């Protein structure tokens, strides 16, 4: 239940994303686990928000995460690659603009366990996770939900 | 299929983390699936 950057594994075992615990709720991306319960130590996490349009999920408990990338700093990856530590990677954003307005994303490729990765901001608040994009070398939409 | 998670870190900014990727503008659509395509 403790606040930080999860990995998200399957059963050998497999990483395949990562999620954020804040407040006592599970947030990762919807195409990660599909919505499935999860398992933490002995206990269960069950869905209790998704929506395959933004591609999240909340678990326990309502989504929490709600900064946003101010447009114009730099930005951190916060990658828990399959395998390997987590590990902080600076960027400045790019951006996708869409007919509903324009969303930070960063030109950063990550193996695919890496999904659900936070992205922060200089005060290290979530501003959106990591794993959903295009291709030009990949680029991720950094998502967030809505609190 | 036993899916569960683990702890692998704090949430922190990192002073010294390497920096790296380029800031690419796009024009992007988004699908009902909620998948992204690039628009022309």
């Amino acid at each position: 239940t403790t606040d930080g950057v999860y990995r998200v594994m399957t059963r050998g075992s497999t990483q395949v994303g990562v999620g954020v615990m804040q407040e006592g709720v599970f947030h990762t991306m919807w195409h990660v686990t599909k919505g499935a319960a999860l398992r933490s130590g002995e206990g269960r996490l069950d869905p209790y928000w998704g929506d395959v349009k933004q591609d999240l999920v909340s678990y326990c408990g309502p989504w929490k995460l709600d900064a946003a990338w101010d447009g114009l700093s730099e930005v951190q990856l916060l990658a828990v690659p399959p395998g390997e530590r987590a590990k902080n990677i600076q960027t400045l954003p790019g951006i996708f603009k869409t007919k509903d307005g324009d969303i930070g994303a960063v030109a950063l490729d990550y193996p695919a366990g890496t999904s659900g990765s936070p992205i922060l901001d200089k005060s290290g608040r979530v501003i959106g996770l990591y794993g959903n994009g295009v291709v030009i070398s990949y680029v991720s939409a950094i998502t967030q939900g809505k609190r | 299929v036993d899916m569960y998670i683990e702890r692998a870190g704090d949430i922190t900014w990192e002073k010294d983390a390497e920096v790296t990727g380029n800031s690419p503008r796009l024009d992007v659509a988004l699908d009902e699936s909620g998948d992204f395509s690039l628009v022309e």
